[PDB]
């Protein structure tokens, strides 16, 4: 009984790969 | 370009599955969305004919001949008239009690009708329930191999490592395919099922309250 | 009502304007 | 053992407890999918041999021997009748009167078959809720500990950092392994509990029914 | 170990008051509801027994004013209804249709008392739920621009001013995601067991007016 | 300030709007929960006073003491009250007649009480939506003009692009301001208006019901 | 200012974008407009009743203008239409005339809402589905720009961004249509489920007065 | 009811790719 969408661990592993792409 | 042939094999994998839930998906929205139509428009063309004032027994006539052809609430009427016609001249001890079986008799046909009615649709809610985190996976898995082959590099060079991080965005993107189109269609049919099977719901009770009051007249 | 409205606007706008002396300080 | 088994410093709680979770998931769902179908096999047997012939007593001192093996319905139905058979034994309240603890009793076995069916059920919505979470909890933290304990300030040859990089987001990956099990049992398994759940509720009202009407005859 | 806020700027430091005794109050909220609702639970079984465990009528509330004050759930119910009811009952309240509206008044008023007030602090559980990775992702992303400026003041890649950004960006992100996790454990767990309890709350509603009905036309 | 001076005046112009909204979220919120949070408590006084064993004309004309200055459950009394009555004047309607104006007119002063305290609620719901993709709006412009501008100039290896995304991420930024106060108050405030729309509904429920035994009686 | 550069997927998913912009806007006047008037048309047909007007007379007055009797006073036409028909076959019941009463007020009821919201589902789902479009976009310019970065290695510092920037249009117009429907569709909801709610109370009293009073007329 | 970010993710895509070249 799930009527929703998760976006917080997507766009996560998008921003750790930028901060880790400032070095 | 396909730029397909270039990852390790699994990622690979994860897009193949990926694009056969979305054509999965697809093939049950034209699927359930072409019955669910079907099952709307014969459901006013019931109410009138039903509600055009006719006697019970001239439509429980025109049906009993269109058996294994009835539909929806043609099949209701059919049980839940059979069912009642079997336990009056069966029973006949019954002042008040024909018109609980015979609501039995219409709310088992019920359940059976709506298991009929909405099969596949928890399988498109699992489906948009699953795309983006598989999808995080496989990009996750993808960076990991891309990030583990960038380990003996002279000067840790990164534009070599383009195609590996390049096709987990991909996966990432195309993880994301089936989301949204899974869940939209999900929401919005369920909406109309809901609408249906509210409409089932007052047929019923009208149903009920019209046999309790003629049922012990005969 | 308005004018209480308004009153709450000045607050927010004093909230607003120290938490961007905050900021400018410490940028 | 494919690419490592280092258990770094905080990969002793982080990691373990997720696969801790993992074998949970995947131990949970075919105990409670045996289980379920065994249920639900035995519910439509005791449904459908319901509209037999056979009168209230004869089933229940048939039942009565059952005992330890008389679970599911025939377990509404034994308690139902035990308080029914208790109370109009001691005639001392009004014939209607009954019906108030039958329904206590039912409802009651109802809850009870519920938990024991349920168990994991919502632990299976927890792993499902919480896997990515506790997966990316840690990963920022092992990067900040990997660089921030960097040995000198510039260190310019920095083709070690990557690997650890790598290792700290294992944690991601682990953690958002265990989600696709355990949304996909969550779900898969909530429809045919509410399945469950209605049909219990659908012989609920049958025993009620049958009962309230043979009080004033019986 | 935790250099947190010796090297934090006003908008870091914010986020993170704003957010760790946040968490601790959402940690708070746990303790104090399962308390509660054990407490209650455990009352439920005994009352709902003690209902049919030979106890006439009137005996029950004759022995309820013991604990008049300290009374809660539905032996709270029970009194409120019973003591209005026999308030009634005592004038003249000749309608019996009367009585058993202001019974199910009674019945239905208490009950929704004691469900708010024992349910409380919940919506706040969902509202840190939601927006406590997103004031983390608000703190990272300043701490990306607040660096990426500055980045444009230098030409060579230094990586040496840009460090305390990404300090703040990794704990802007990890004391958001802190606070997700006992959220969404508080939120759908006590709701599911709250609605429980309304169930078998509204099962004394329904159960204990009947009783009264029949007892009103029976008296 | 100091950095946020951008040549493109349409960032400018959007980040002015952006604060207008944050003033007036922040306004409405403050104001609304006061107001909502002073008139919750009369009902729960209102309820007590009701039945505390008093004479309903007492209360109607305490109310008529209370004249034009009357918000709440005294409102709805007042109004419903003074209906009564007058359709109960002599040569009028039935006594079971005059109980529907009466409800109409509780029902409209209800509704009435509902918007004029539910004033602002829905512009939270209207401007949380739209925030961060206004934000996003912005950004891809600023992200236009920047990447127009590199599209010129040789080398500059990213040491002049900074500020064209920067000044552009600002704006996603703004648009995360907006969207956070808005959407919690726009709920916890739906839960509470709904809160006082049940309690509003169920008293005009058993008033109507009092009404009734009053026309009975009277 | 760069369509015509913009490939045919490209071309196809602005065009599409653009024209569900329009009409989204489209939408919102016409569909807020007619929902104004028709609140002003309940307000002045609630304020109409029960003001001493016989019923009949009330009938009589909705045949005069039955072709144009727009609003939800065509709720009371056919309420009215259904109980004179029924009231003519005197083989009946008291209250076996009014569920076939109530039947036809709620069918007329679902034709006025299916009137009174055409479009809001596809502000809905425009909404929901405008990003995954401009992720449509920004997939195939990216891909489409890598395919000729793989072409010639120099590590293609400049000529770059302005494919970004050209795939990044499509979410730019896509959000841009996103921004109409996402405010507008709740708006008109919450109009749409109060004006339900009026006519679901009409229909209430209604029935409860045809069942009361008008059973002997 | 709920915020909702998901176009965000073609900002960390343009981000991203601007870097390796």
């Amino acid at each position: 009984l799930k009527s929703e969408i998760n976006i917080v661990p997507l766009l996560d592993v998008l921003l750790v790969l930028l901060l880790i792409f400032m070095a | 370009l396909d730029l397909f042939l270039k990852a390790s094999l699994l990622v690979k994998l994860i897009m193949l599955i990926l694009i056969g839930f979305s054509i999965a998906s697809w093939a049950i929205i034209i699927q359930r969305t072409r019955i669910l139509n079907a099952a709307a428009r014969e459901a006013e063309a019931f109410e009138d004919k039903f509600w055009s004032g006719i006697e019970l027994s001239r439509l429980y006539q025109e049906s009993q001949g269109k058996r294994d052809n009835l539909t929806g609430s043609e099949q209701i009427f059919y049980s839940g008239f059979k069912e009642f016609v079997r336990l009056h001249r069966a029973n006949s001890h019954a002042p008040e009690a024909v018109v609980e079986g015979a609501s039995r008799a219409m709310r088992i046909s019920m359940n059976r009708e709506l298991e009929n009615l909405e099969t596949h649709i928890p399988f498109l809610g699992t489906v948009g329930s699953i795309s983006p985190y598989i999808g995080l996976f496989g990009t996750v898995w993808g960076i990991m191999h891309a990030f583990i082959a960038l380990g003996a590099v002279k000067q840790a060079t990164l534009q070599m490592v383009a195609p590996g991080i390049a096709e987990a965005l991909i996966a990432t993107a195309i993880g994301l395919f089936a989301a949204i189109p899974a869940v939209m269609a999900y929401n919005r049919l369920n909406q109309r099922v809901n609408k249906l099977e509210l409409n089932y719901d007052n047929f019923m009770e009208e149903f009920t309250a019209i046999l309790h009051r003629q049922a012990f007249t005969v | 009502q308005n004018d209480k409205l308004k009153r709450a606007i000045i607050i927010s706008a004093v909230l607003h304007v120290i938490l961007f002396a905050a900021l400018i300080w410490s940028s």
